[PDB]
């Protein structure tokens, strides 16, 4: 419809924006965060995998 | 020498060369050399001593584990390991209340068998915290 | 009127360059924010570095607001300001204090302010 409608959509839109943008920073705490708990969970597997290298011999 | 590598689930508790380990077994203490005995075993509620190059020890609790020492590079894994100063004398006398507590606290077999390893947990901390102290 | 034919290629390609840094570092800064200064590599960490030593020699004290700065006005001649961001983005003057080209007036100044910051 008319401009009345059209500025509404605008402001939809730039709303989106935001939180499509919040939810960006939030993931990449995550992703470091969860970054942590994969280094640290790798030595204990790097182990593993070593172990069983031992038991196919 | 030869490399040890130690790991449980949480943390990688030692990794280098090292020149001799004294380390808890499944009937006993046991005692590795470069080149020794090519053995995997569980281990018993207990502690590994590090002696290093130029003679430096240090202190790993093992509350529970099984390892391999066949390979130049050995291996303990660690259901649970604690370092020799994040654990205290002080925290393993409290160990020492709570498996006393829990002793006069179990009264049949089942919960006996729990309490028998809260005093093994105990037991075994009380003994690191004083090879700590070398 | 920033054309090389009518300021010439010196002051153009000093304008393009402060224009090129500040750019960059205002890209830098959503990386410093959604990631931290831990990913940002050594080179990266250099335009920063210099970025922040362009924005702030882009300062000055006017001899009209000596009432709120406290501090005696600065005129700078085209050449010297051209010669002082020539420097900073050449990597002489890398070595100096941040706060030491605050306010101060020409690059021959923040060497001056420098040492006894």
């Amino acid at each position: 419809a008319g401009a009345k409608d059209i500025r509404s959509k605008i402001a939809s839109v730039q709303n989106t924006q935001k939180i499509t943008k919040a939810m960006e920073m939030v993931a990449a705490s995550k992703m470091r965060k969860s970054q942590d708990r994969m280094a640290a969970s790798r030595p204990y597997a790097e182990t593993m995998r070593k172990v069983i290298g031992h038991l196919a011999h | 020498t030869y490399h040890l590598d130690v790991v449980s689930a949480e943390q990688q508790m030692f990794s280098g060369l090292v020149e001799k380990i004294q380390v808890t077994g499944s009937e006993g203490e046991l005692g590795i050399y470069p080149g020794h005995a090519p053995l995997l075993t569980a281990i018993k509620p207990g502690m590994i001593r590090i002696v290093k190059q130029h003679g430096h020890e240090e202190f790993i609790y093992l509350s529970g584990g099984i390892l391999e020492v066949q390979p130049g590079n050995v291996t303990v894994l660690a259901d649970t390991a604690i370092r020799g100063q994040d654990l205290d004398e002080a925290r393993a006398m409290e160990a020492k209340r709570k498996a006393e507590e829990h002793i006069s606290s179990s009264h049949g077999d089942v919960d006996y068998a729990q309490a028998s390893a809260e005093l093994a947990k105990a037991i075994a901390q009380l003994r690191v915290i004083e090879l700590t102290k070398k | 009127q920033l054309d090389p034919l009518v300021v010439g290629q010196e002051h153009y390609d000093t304008a393009r360059g402060v224009q090129s840094i500040l750019q960059r570092y205002q890209e830098l800064k959503d990386i410093i924010a959604i990631l931290g200064m831990d990913e940002l590599s050594e080179e990266d960490k250099l335009v920063v570095a210099r970025a922040r030593k362009i924005q702030r020699f882009l300062s000055q004290p006017f001899f009209v607001a000596e009432v709120f700065t406290g501090s005696p006005g600065k005129y700078v001649s085209l050449k010297d300001t051209i010669r002082g961001f020539k420097g900073i983005m050449e990597g002489e003057y890398d070595h100096l204090p941040e706060q030491a080209f605050y306010m101060v007036g020409s690059i021959e100044e923040a060497v001056e302010k420098a040492k006894k910051l």
